């Protein structure tokens, strides 16, 4: 199962390395190491002034042959597998490369692999509010000056939300507050940072929660008031009492012993306002259960039973019309969990027998096919072991090159490439499509066998490229009645958005039917020349699996894509609802009403407060949207721009109500924070069926879903099982029936006198 | 084909999901060697869950371990995270074999009425050798006994040629009953299970409230709902095997004082519990077709359901 990120003794102690780019002249030797928490990769250079790389911003680590090399500087032989490249950035396009050639040999490998595990660790990305604060603290302790001191101006910059109050907070702890002075690591402990935060960041919002329930005799809280709170206010009402037993007295004690600092309250089994503040942002009071973020989904259902993270013209970094095509976008897409990349291939030059990749008749730079194939075999299963689809849009007018095109596929992917069908799933009608489990570490080829754009005119299908196509054989779509009569799960068809839209409004149930056995791929229209994106939720709602997007444009479409594909271990495969999988069953995606055998939910979301949301003093407003079926969708709610600050804003506004969610198992809540003007602070994508109830911190994310550190929101939620407006009486009678039958037996007993 | 929709309603731990397995054995695709292999892990987990509950019982009830070497085996087992148990090997096997042989743990098993312990405990613990064997394959009786809490609403269709019954299994715990309303549309019959053995037990939801008092109130309530005014009601008084044993030492008059029948009598106890459910219901509308069942006994369910099949059909066409 999942593990906290352990940092090996080697990365703790440190190893010597040479830092370099293409301009560096002299050999710059540095000692690389990772703090014990696995937050930052830090090296101290010549100046003795430190440089830090946030390990959560890392996108890939390369070594051996997949690592970057230079030329000019130079170092004879080549088997120097001590080259390590670190790739980080806030989205697939804006990648930054750091090179660290090791001094000792058997180290670069160990580092490259260890850094990778820390960077892609799930608990690290979904850590407690307390941990992201302890992370901020770690940065202040590493980014020391040339004299191993913590510059006060670094504490004023980290909290530039209010520099005047910061001075008062530091002074209150007996720390330097002047912009010219420094603080010695020895006198700047986690204790004194937590004290610093508590005096800077007044929390009238937490006061209001201690008063809620209960202790009006207020300085502290009792073990019972806390156990009753965790069990009643903070527990998910949808969960079974046997499967998820409530906390006992013995377990509520461990919480006071774990969080209560005042060694005198701990004695009298009581918790303080400081000890409750620690719990609110601890690792038991997360917004989501670990089961949601984990690889817990059934991976044995047919390939058609899953939504699959997909990309459109993956090779593009900017717009469709003109622009540059990359080899690096494939690496970034695949590493991000994408399970379906697109190779719009053209034909090679006469002397240069090598086919290239680009868009079409647009003066758009091209990259060699061979260079894209290798980049895929390299990254395809680094962040996921589940199958990868290669969407081929063939324009090769050559028997030789198309053959040499098949030759590369067998050569570069080797045993991974699925060349023949499985013993259990023959390409016969009636047979279902294989499990993602059945195709672990496999490359399936999607090409012809024997404003739509360049997808309206592909070349003929030769035998070389036809002998690799098996389970994802694309074919001219006729109707749903046809694909049904035919009954072939290995026959799939693509649909340009506008084409997909017509089938969505005209035959939605017939479209869901189809998606239970066959795969359907949706791709944006040729008009979106600015690589704009369509809302994938339209097509997921009709069971569309391969709903491709422009990974180079982080608009709300991709933000929602990254959001939902973080879940199920980032596997890149999400299992469709039961009533969108079973042959037995069918419902109308346009249903304005609940559906028999499906449990609808009600969601109440109240924005209570935010902490360190901007570096500059400005008003903040938070949006609360819901994506799912058309009836379950609301892109409306918005709080009023905060008081006037960005430090500890409190909001007193009724909760945003989603009283009826027909298909909660397909709905995703979106919480996005903004500055007065529209400047995006951060957001979060939460599954409605997993989101917990009560007061929980929502640790915010950037457009790419990378975890921000200081920005966060304290929200109150009530995710409950839906009860129609009138059936509230019959509902309560089924839940505690004894009370109900106790009164009717009482009244009857009280009427025995008058027969 | 003619498709009719039945509901399996019950308090919780009554045998709804077990009834479903007998349908899969009798009218379904039964259980193959591979299917059975899918339960080994669950049979290993149930043994751990059960020995952990009895290990808490030793403290709660302050019962001493007759033998000192069992204190160590008790600490080895109590530390296991059942949710990760994928195998059953030494030291755990020899430690559970030894705990089960400890007169102290046996004295505690006898007082199971005083805490929560599954019914298939003794069935499994008395067959550890067969379960520990590294060549172990769960028998069909072994599948019918496993405990796997049901949550949500699961539709299981079964083709009885003449008709196709869409049986709906649900969760029995109180929290599960808030969901029930989402499977109440177009119901033909509701088959209600009550545990005959739970007359001297308390809820897992609430340990000061009597289980049979709960199922009794839930039944008397549910048959007066408007979704069911045109739907037949079959009442299965299940666990008749556990009542036969328990009735010998746990007197019904001590939990239900309006019982003036003789003690140590399985049938008099049986017919008293039936009266409470069906009789003097100010809302005595529907006829209630009752049946005494042992849901883990395939030949019993085969006979009983054959009758419930006839009843449902008739009362329709
Ligand atoms: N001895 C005995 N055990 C039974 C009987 N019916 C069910 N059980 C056991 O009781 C446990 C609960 O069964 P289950 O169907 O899950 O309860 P549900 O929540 O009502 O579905 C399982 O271990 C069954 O094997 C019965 O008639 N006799
Ligand atoms: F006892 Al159940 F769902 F009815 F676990
Ligand atoms: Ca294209
Ligand atoms: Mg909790
Ligand atoms: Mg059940």
């Amino acid at each position: 199962q999942l593990e906290p990120p352990t940092v090996v003794e080697t990365l703790r102690r440190g190893s010597k390395f040479i830092k370099w780019d293409e301009e560096t002249s002299s050999r710059n030797l540095v000692t690389l190491r990772v703090d014990p928490n696995g937050f930052f990769l830090y090296w101290t250079g010549p100046n003795m002034e430190v440089d830090t790389l946030d390990i959560s911003s890392i996108r890939d680590t390369r070594t051996g042959r997949y690592a970057r090399l230079p030329k000019d500087p130079k170092i004879d032989a080549r088997l120097e597998e001590k080259l390590m490249t670190v790739v980080s950035g806030p989205d697939p396009v804006n990648t930054v490369f750091l090179n660290f050639m090791a001094v000792q040999d058997d180290t670069a490998k160990v580092w490259s692999e260890e850094l990778f595990k820390l960077a892609m660790n799930i608990l690290a990305q979904n850590a407690s509010r307390n941990t992201f604060l302890r992370k901020a603290y770690t940065k202040l302790k590493l980014q020391v000056n040339q004299d191993g001191r913590i510059p006060v101006k670094n504490i004023l910059k980290m909290f530039s939300a209010d520099k005047k109050r910061v001075e008062t907070a530091l002074e209150s702890c007996g720390l330097k507050f002047n912009r010219s002075e420094s603080i010695r690591p020895d006198e700047f402990s986690l204790e004194i940072f937590e004290r610093f935060l508590n005096k800077l960041c007044l929390r009238p919002d937490i006061d209001k929660i201690l008063l809620e329930i209960g202790a009006k005799g207020k300085p502290y809280l009792t073990l019972e008031q806390l156990m009753d709170f965790i069990n009643q206010k903070q527990r998910d009402p949808r969960l079974n009492e046997v499967l998820y037993p409530p906390l006992r007295p013995s377990q509520a004690r461990l919480l006071i012993e774990k969080y209560e600092p005042n060694q005198q309250f701990l004695e009298r089994d009581q918790m303080s306002m400081e000890g409750f503040s620690r719990y609110l942002g601890g690792e038991e009071n997360g917004i989501l259960p670990l089961e949601a973020l984990d690889l817990s989904t059934d991976m044995t259902q047919p390939l058609s039973a899953y939504f699959i993270n997909s990309s459109h013209n993956t090779y593009l970094t900017a717009g469709q019309l003109a622009g540059t095509s990359s080899v690096e976008m494939y690496r970034q897409a695949l590493l991000w969990g994408c399970r379906c990349v697109e190779l719009d291939v053209w034909k090679g030059r006469p002397p240069e027998e090598e086919p290239f990749i680009t868009h079409g008749f647009t003066m758009t730079t091209e990259v060699p096919l061979r260079d894209v194939l290798e980049a895929i075999a390299e990254t395809a299963f680094k962040t996921s072991p589940y199958p990868v689809i290669l969407s081929f849009e063939n324009h090769v007018d050559s028997a030789k090159q198309q053959a040499k095109m098949a030759e590369y596929c067998r050569s570069i992917f080797g045993d991974a490439l699925l060349i023949e069908p499985l013993d259990k799933y023959p390409l016969a009608p009636g047979v279902p499509l294989p499990s993602p489990q059945d195709l672990m570490g496999r490359i399936l080829v999607k090409n012809k066998k024997r404003d739509e754009g360049t997808a309206s005119s592909e070349v003929n299908a030769t035998e070389e490229m036809s002998t690799l196509v098996n389970y994802i054989e694309p074919v001219k779509f006729k109707s749903f009645e046809a694909a049904r009569k035919r009954n072939k799960c290995f026959e799939m068809s693509s649909f340009v958005e506008t084409k997909a839209m017509e089938q969505l409004t005209k035959s939605p149930m017939e479209f869901v039917e189809y998606n239970k056995q066959q795969l359907s791929r949706i791709y944006p229209k040729g008009t979106r020349v600015d690589s704009s994106n369509y809302m994938p939720q339209l097509f997921w709602n009709v069971g569309c699996q391969l709903v491709a997007l422009n990974f180079q444009t982080l608009d709300v479409a991709m933000q929602l894509n990254a959001g939902v594909f973080e879940y199920n271990g980032r596997s890149g495969y999400l299992l469709k609802p039961e009533f969108m999988r079973r042959p037995d069953k069918s419902f109308d995606p346009f249903t304005e009403v609940i559906v028999d055998g499906i449990v609808a939910n009600a969601l109440r979301v109240k924005v209570i407060s935010g902490q360190f949301l901007s570096d500059r003093k400005v008003g903040i407003y938070v949006e609360v949207d819901m994506f799912g079926l058309p009836v379950d969708t609301r892109r409306k709610y918005r709080t009023r721009t905060s008081q006037g600050n960005s430090f500890n804003p409190v909001w007193d506004e009724e909760p945003f109500d989603f009283p009826k969610v027909v298909l909660p198992t397909l709905a995703s809540l979106r919480i996005a924070a903004f500055e007065e003007g529209g400047k995006f602070v951060g957001h979060r994508i939460l599954p409605v069926s997993a989101i917990r109830s009560g007061y929980h911190y929502v640790c915010l994310r950037n457009e790419a879903n990378q975890p921000l550190c200081l920005p966060a929101l304290l929200i109150y939620t009530e995710a409950s099982d839906y009860i129609p407006d009138d059936h509230q009486d019959y509902a309560e009678a089924l839940i505690n029936p004894i009370k109900h039958v106790s009164l009717m037996d009482q009244r009857a007993r009280q009427l025995a006198a008058l027969i | 084909r003619r498709e009719l929709k039945l509901l399996l309603l019950g308090t919780g731990e009554s045998g709804k999901s077990t009834f479903i397995k007998q349908m899969r054995i009798i009218h379904g695709s039964g259980y193959s060697d591979e299917d059975k292999r899918g339960f080994t892990k669950l049979v290993y987990q149930n043994i751990f869950t059960a020995m952990q509950a009895m290990i808490r019982a030793m403290d709660t009830l302050k019962i001493p371990y007759k033998y000192e070497h069992n204190k160590a085996h008790a600490q080895l087992v109590r530390e296991v995270d059942v949710e990760k148990v994928s195998a059953f090997e030494n030291p755990y096997v020899d430690a559970i074999k030894s705990l089960w042989n400890d007169p102290g743990i046996q004295e505690c098993y006898d007082r199971r009425r005083e805490y929560q312990l599954s019914d298939s405990t003794k069935y499994y613990l008395n067959d550890l050798d067969r379960v520990a064997d590294p060549s172990y394959l769960p028998t069909q009786q072994d599948v019918l006994r496993v405990r796997v809490p049901t949550t949500g609403i699961i539709e299981y269709p079964f083709d009885l040629q003449s008709v196709i019954f869409r049986m709906v299994d649900v969760g029995g715990q109180r929290s599960e009953r808030r969901k029930w309303i989402h499977c109440f549309e177009n119901v033909t019959s509701i088959m209600f299970l009550v545990a005959l053995s739970e007359y001297d037990q308390v809820l897992v939801e609430s340990d000061n409230e009597n289980r049979m008092e709960e199922s009794k109130a839930l039944f008397r309530t549910i048959i007066t709902y408007p979704w069911f005014q045109n739907s037949s009601v079959i009442l299965f008084l299940n666990k008749k095997d556990l009542l036969e044993e328990k009735i010998m030492y746990s007197h019904l008059v001590d939990y239900f004082p309006e019982y003036d029948g003789p003690q140590r009598d399985a049938q008099a106890a049986r017919e008293f519990i039936l009266k409470m459910f069906v009789d003097l219901n100010p809302d005595s509308d529907k006829i209630i077709y009752s049946h005494f069942t042992c849901a883990t006994d395939t030949e019993n369910i085969r006979f009983v359901f054959a009758a419930v099949k006839d009843t449902i059909l008739q009362l329709n066409l």
